[PDB]
């Protein structure tokens, strides 16, 4: 349970912030 | 905006600038570094100190 | 490889680590301290950590060999006294002795309120003072009347004089003083009263004192 | 200068949701539309309320006197602002300003209030403009400007501090909670009870008291409730007075189930007839009842309804159909068996609600990222 | 003493806990301080 | 002692059966108490999980995290439009 | 940093204050909590970027300046002074339109 | 007539610049754009295309009519011309004909002059480079004047764009090479008028002839262009298919592949709500619910209108056939309220155990269900009202005699009260137990076990998998 | 879009609970 909850935690924080600086660098380079 | 000084000062102000003189002197090359500046006497307004 | 590399960083360096009298950060990566032996030093910041725990004034714990600049305390468990005293004991009931009435009345607005109401000095316009004074003795009263006071308000209370924290070293003095301010601001709401503070009053000169 | 026209909102809802109401509501409304010299408030209830025959001359001339008490006042602030003064200029002009506003709409209210701001060096008049978006924000309903001017105030009165003006802004969050559902909010913020004593803006000390005492019945829990009412020294009274809502307290914790409906149905008599209580006591009702049937289960895990049928009055074959319908709504889920003698309670669900909200808000939350992952990029 | 007016004016309106004081207050401390004298 | 008959119970706390399984019931509207008793055979049961410690961590993270990929909406869906 | 960790111990490192400069490029400065030393450049400061009585940071193997700092006399000087008294102005002043 | 007279000018000058430089710095952008770089496509401009097709398609469009400008139709179309070098002469000649326009009427009217218009691209023989360009510069004109539905003379017009793009399509059957990095413009472009067949063709009556048509494009773009080119065309294909019988339930079967990647964005949803009509025609529930509810879920931002507003219908007829629903009249928006009316009701009858109110809703809203198109499940929906009845009142009564709950079961005899039951286990509904002699039906309950297997190894894969497309993503977006 | 699909087209009770006292 507790392994899940860590998947959802990591996924979430990842995720988020790397689509966000991935398409933040590319609509402004681009 | 002139800077300002005030006289002694105590016990550790003096001979925190130089060793020992006159030491007024160290206080009037102070006001070359810094001009225009006011010095002032602070206080001996009392009848106290006669 | 570099998980390794960060068990090598982790493991850097002691246990033991001498802490150290910080004083300022000076600019990147860099800063100045005094060691518990005050001598100011230069040294390049531990890398990970930069400012946001190390803050102007701190006590760092420095390298072994290098002195370098690695991390600070909690802060802190301190030093010297600390405080308590009440539940320690000892404490007097002030309630026998109500000559001093119009004496407390200083007493009375200035401590409760000023501890309790930070809000209220906002509301009246009017700042609150630090100022208070004792002054006659004999008759004393003072320093049985500051034992009054730890019946109610919960705060520090250190007895304090200006000769017993005299030392062989000069640099002790903010080991307690500065670390006095951030022991009491940091474990606040706090209160320090020096018992007979004129011993540190005296004009002098010579470089012995 | 709130109750006059808090009774005319009042009496908006008197005359909006009931139809059978044809003489009274019109009857007051028009004694009340005599004093204050109302004029877009009684546009609003002409369209909503009879035609009459005749108005006309009548509220025209009263509108046209107004004038010249409006023209007084609006010709007297170029005249003031020739001398000059703290306050004694401009408080006079958005004071009665907003007295020559309470003749309509919310034009002359709202151009004050904002008038105002950059003046009134105290919290009390500044309060004051904030119960006057409150008064007006009651009348129409409106809660979106009743936030805005409390949360501007509260940083200025708590700053701070007060006594009276405090529990008056609890009265109001309180009215505010209670307007759209809050059952805790309510009743926590109305504890303070007498200490509001009895104020224009409280209106009725007594409806105050029913809406504190009929919204602590919900999210309290059981010894609470009786903490509240029993060991509160000063609220016990003026819920005494009223045999209504203490029969249904004191009832509620002697657990006769006879009384209940009886002692529910002149207290939801009293919610009909209430503004802002009509879409709240439709879940306030079937709360009830999972409220006094969770004390009916919780006596015994395996009950014998014989024991239950045995002072009800008739709880034989009754509170099979009635507790089952209120068991198939949702409320109150329990197994139950006859003809075995036994009611069984349970049901715990320490297992499946347990780890439940994992896999539920999870399957929402992985939803809602699984959009904004498909979507970009394309 | 124009320090003094509103000062241990405003120490018994915050005694009293008051927001904004009255004269009286003030006309309190126009005796106190002038008391000393 | 967990399961115990209730006439015995109220033999020791000297008190009628009537307000025992009233007030004992009471104690576990309270949730002080517990358990629960039987009528039928007039047994009384205590029995308890205390933990709930895990499923409190979860809807801690869960439920805000739903304001989390709200916040993310504000973001993600502003490079749309 | 192993390498700023290898080099700090073997010297350490400290704040020096210049009291003046030499014509062969040296430059006099104390070791503070201890006697006085004089040390020479330091090739990357040069000797008219930096005046007598500012704050340099001691290096701690050929004893020599590391980097340049500023130092304060003054803000001992003006805090002594501004613990006395404040200022304000005309505005939070009265009554002296006679003799201002 | 002065003011009617005068307000005449205004008009024209801004189509006269944003239609002007909308093709002119998209389409001559993509030129450049197509020289090279040229990677992906990207053809950064293929997308600024879809903005300004759908930019137009709200306001202004250009045809009409409108008598402001019609000769932009051979500005574009004509003067390749011809090599580079000598097309930068013809990239003045715009501006000379902008002159030629600023000074005498500038052929506001064409109409009929289409013919000759239209066949100039062919009388410069040729562009000759870019195909796009030409299937533009004709069909910019001509596709937004299909919103014009004239229904005289012009929609034999709309079939010679429908000839050009018929040639763009043996075009696109041909080069290449080898890498056509403007095919994938031609796949957005040619959707577009794709569904410019359905419309003109649906003028009439359907379009079967060209389902056989788009089967020899569809097949033809196998297995090369497919990528964004299968999914538009298997939308045209699923869209009127589900309008016209048969068989598409078993040919998606066999035509998946999936077919990845999904393009462009809503397009796969979309797609799932079309799909989902049909993997709900096998009326399997758990799948329905999900392509159903993906079907909106994953569909930004619109305006407009209202077919968006119908994937939400639609959405929840599964759920009604699940037995659990819940009132949705909070979710009612300004138009998808007014549209659903009869709906609201129906799942309100959906929730209620009541035969005689959904039945009554059946026979007063059965209008309003020609309109949906969805019938039979409402008959069948009885027995969701028996097996949620049985599971409302089992659960919830004691013991509960068959004579008693057959009001509401309406037959409940002391024969089938054993089925209900023992056949909604079969269903997994309620696990009441039945002592049958007069009888009575006493309904326990005794589970405790599950809520954890499945959801917690199913989010380890969930979330990694999901991580791991999310690196393929971020991963490969860092060319700049 | 505008692009692709979307451009082509026991009561609360008062008066029933408190009858059942006097119902029988």
């Amino acid at each position: 349970y507790l392994a899940s909850l860590i998947r959802s935690v990591v996924a979430l924080h990842n995720l988020i912030n790397n689509k966000i600086a991935n398409r933040d660098a590319e609509k402004k380079e681009g | 905006d002139c800077t300002f000084i005030r006289v002694s000062g105590s016990e550790l102000v003096q001979k925190f600038i130089g060793e020992g003189a006159r030491m007024v002197r160290e206080l009037f090359v102070m006001a070359r570094e810094h001009a225009p500046s006011i010095i002032f006497m602070d206080e001996i307004d009392s009848i106290g100190s006669s | 490889e570099f998980l390794h590399a960060q068990e090598e960083v982790k493991r850097i360096q002691s246990i033991p680590l001498v802490i150290g009298q910080f004083l300022e950060a000076v600019d990147q990566n860099t800063a100045i301290v005094g060691s518990t032996t005050g001598s100011n030093y230069y040294v390049r910041i531990l890398s990970t950590i930069d400012r946001e725990l190390l803050k102007p004034n701190a006590s760092v714990a420095l390298h072994k060999h290098s002195n370098a600049l690695v991390d600070v305390l909690p802060p802190e468990a301190d030093s010297s006294i600390m405080m308590l005293t009440s539940d320690q004991k000892p404490d007097v009931m002030y309630a026998d002795i109500g000559g001093m009435d119009i004496q407390k009345q200083e007493v009375r607005e200035a401590v409760e309120l000023p501890l309790t109401h930070f809000e209220l000095y906002k509301q009246i316009g009017i700042d609150p003072p630090r100022g208070v004074l004792m002054y006659g003795p004999p008759g004393c009263g003072k320093t049985m009347l500051a034992k009054a006071v730890a019946h109610h308000t919960t705060a520090a209370f250190i007895r304090v004089v200006g000769s017993e924290f005299v030392q062989k070293y000069l640099g002790e003095g903010p080991r307690m003083v500065r670390d006095v301010f951030r022991l009491a601001k940091e474990n606040a709401p706090a209160i320090i009263f020096i018992d007979e503070i004129d011993a540190i009053a005296t004009k002098r000169f010579d470089a012995q004192t | 200068p709130k109750n006059p026209d808090l009774r005319i909102a009042q009496l908006r809802f008197l005359l909006s949701l009931p139809e059978h109401r044809g003489d009274a509501a019109v009857r007051d409304e028009l004694m009340a539309a005599v004093r204050d010299n109302n004029m877009a408030p009684y546009y609003e209830a002409l369209c909503k309320s009879l035609d009459w025959q005749i108005d006309v001359d009548l509220l025209n001339k009263m509108k046209k006197a107004n004038e010249d008490e409006l023209k007084r006042l609006d010709e007297e602030l170029e005249d003031a602002e020739k001398n000059l003064g703290e306050s004694e200029i401009r408080d006079a002009m958005m004071a009665k300003a907003e007295y020559l506003c309470r003749i309509g709409d919310k034009e002359g209210a709202l151009t004050a209030f904002r008038k105002t701001y950059d003046k009134t060096v105290a919290l009390g008049h500044r309060l004051d403009i904030v119960f006057y978006l409150l008064r007006i924000g009651l009348f129409y309903m409106d809660n979106d400007l009743i936030t805005r001017n409390t949360e501007k105030a509260k940083s200025l009165i708590e700053e701070g501090g007060d006594w009276d003006r405090r529990n008056r802004l609890k009265v109001y969050q309180g009215l505010y909670c209670v307007a759209i559902r809050d059952f805790k909010q309510a009743a926590e913020l109305f504890l303070d009870t007498v200490s509001t004593f009895t104020s224009y803006e409280l209106m009725d000390y007594k409806t105050f008291v029913t809406y504190t005492v009929y919204v602590s019945m919900i999210a309290l829990e059981r010894p609470d409730l009786r903490e509240k009412v029993i060991k509160g020294a000063e609220i016990l009274e003026v819920l005494h007075s009223l045999p209504a809502v203490r029969q249904y307290l004191f009832s509620l914790y002697e657990c006769r189930y006879s009384v209940f409906f009886q002692s529910l149905a002149v207290v939801e008599q009293e919610m009909k007839k209430d503004w802002l209580f009509a879409p709240h006591y439709r879940y306030y009702v079937r709360e009830m009842r999972i409220h006094a049937y969770s004390q009916l289960l919780e006596s015994y895990r395996s009950l014998t309804l014989g024991y239950m049928a045995e002072a009800f009055g008739v709880g034989v074959e009754f509170i099979d159909q009635e507790l089952s319908r209120f068991i198939a709504a949702g409320r109150l889920h329990c197994k139950i068996d006859k003809v075995n003698e036994i009611v069984e309670t349970n049901r715990p669900d320490s297992k499946n609600w347990q780890y439940q909200e994992t896999i539920k808000k999870g399957d929402l939350l992985l939803n809602r990222v699984q959009k904004l992952s498909r979507v970009i990029n394309m | 003493e124009v320090k003094g007016v509103c000062t241990e004016a405003g120490m018994y309106a915050l005694r009293e806990r008051r927001v904004h004081v009255t004269q009286e207050d003030f006309e309190m401390a126009v005796a106190k301080v002038m008391q000393k004298d | 002692f967990s399961r115990v008959q209730i006439e015995h119970i109220s033999s020791l706390i000297k008190l009628s059966k009537a307000d025992v399984e009233r007030k004992l019931s009471q104690m576990i509207l309270d949730k002080k108490f517990h358990g629960i008793l039987d009528q039928g055979e007039g047994v009384l049961i205590i029995f308890d999980e205390p933990p709930v410690d895990k499923t409190y961590e979860a809807a801690l993270e869960t439920i805000q995290n739903m304001s989390k990929v709200v916040d993310s909406l504000y973001n993600k869906a502003k490079k749309l439009t | 940093l192993r390498e700023e960790l290898q080099l700090l111990q073997e010297q350490g490192s400290y704040v020096g204050e210049v009291v003046r400069a030499m014509d062969k490029k040296k430059v006099l400065v104390k070791v503070h909590p201890e006697g006085k030393f004089v040390v020479d450049v330091d090739k990357n400061i040069d000797i008219n970027d930096v005046t007598p009585n500012c704050r340099v940071a001691l290096r701690n193997d050929s004893y020599t300046l590391h980097k340049i700092l500023p130092n304060k006399v003054d803000p001992l000087v003006s805090l002594m002074m501004v613990e006395k008294v404040p200022d304000s102005t005309y505005e939070m002043i009265g009554g002296l339109d006679k003799q201002i | 007539p002065p003011g009617g007279g005068e307000q005449e000018p205004p008009p024209p000058p801004a189509p006269q610049d944003v239609e002007m430089k909308e093709e002119a710095a998209t389409g001559g952008g993509s030129t450049g754009e197509a020289d090279g770089k040229t990677a992906a496509a990207a053809a950064e401009h293929s997308q600024r295309e879809l903005d300004t097709v759908t930019l137009e398609d709200i306001k202004e469009h250009v045809k009409q009519l409108e008598k402001a400008v019609s000769g932009k139709e051979p500005r574009f179309v004509l003067r390749a011309l011809r090599m580079l070098p000598s097309t930068s002469r013809r990239l003045n000649h715009y501006v000379l004909y902008k002159a030629v326009q600023g000074f005498f009427t500038s052929n506001n009217a064409t109409r009929d002059f289409l013919l000759p218009f239209l066949e100039e691209p062919m009388d410069t023989e040729a562009d000759l480079q870019f195909r796009p360009r030409t299937g533009k510069a004709a069909s910019t004109p001509l596709l937004p004047e299909v919103e014009a539905y004239l229904q005289l003379l012009v929609v034999i017009f709309m079939m010679n764009s429908k000839r050009y793009k018929e040639a763009q399509k043996i075009s696109d059957d041909l080069m290449q090479k080898i890498s056509t990095q403007n095919r994938r413009a031609l796949d957005l472009v040619a959707a577009k008028c794709y569904y410019y067949h359905a419309r003109v063709y649906e003028f009439l009556d359907k379009l079967d002839v060209v389902r056989s048509f788009l089967h020899a494009r569809l097949r033809t773009a196998t297995l090369r262009h497919d990528a964004d080119g299968q999914a538009t065309l298997l939308n045209l294909l699923l869209r009127n298919y589900l309008h016209y019988s048969l068989y598409d339930q078993a040919e998606k079967l066999v035509s998946k592949s999936v077919f990845p990647e999904q393009a462009n964005n809503n397009e796969w949803a979309r797609y799932l709500y079309y799909t989902g009509r049909i993997k709900a025609i096998q009326l399997e529930y758990s799948e329905a619910r999900r392509t159903m509810t993906n079907a909106l879920r994953k569909a930004p931002q619109h305006t407009a209108v209202g077919f968006k507003q119908t994937v939400h219908k639609l959405l929840i007829v599964v759920e009604l056939l699940l037995g659990e629903i819940p009132d949705r009249l909070q979710f009612r928006q300004p138009s998808l309220k007014r549209s659903l009316m009869p709906y609201f009701l129906l799942t309100q009858a959906v929730r209620t155990g009541n035969l005689a109110k959904f039945n009554q809703v059946l026979d007063q809203f059965g209008e309003k269900f020609q309109a949906d198109g969805t019938y039979t499940l409402i008959i069948r929906l009885r027995h969701n009202v028996i097996k949620t009845g049985v599971r409302m009142i089992s659960l919830s009564y004691s013991r509960i005699s068959l004579a008693d709950i057959a009001q509401k079961l309406q037959l409940d005899s002391p024969e089938d009260a054993e089925f209900i039951v023992a056949k909604a286990i079969r269903d997994g509904v309620i696990e009441a137990s039945i002592n049958h002699e007069k009888g009575y039906v006493q309904s326990k309950e005794m589970i405790d076990i599950y809520s954890t297997r499945e959801p917690q190894l199913a989010f380890h894969q969930r979330i990694s998998f999901c991580l791991d497309i999310h690196n393929m993503s971020v991963k490969a977006m860092r060319f700049p | 879009m505008s692009e692709k699909k979307q451009p082509v087209d026991l009561r609360a009770e008062l008066e029933k609970h408190g009858y059942k006292m006097e119902t029988s």
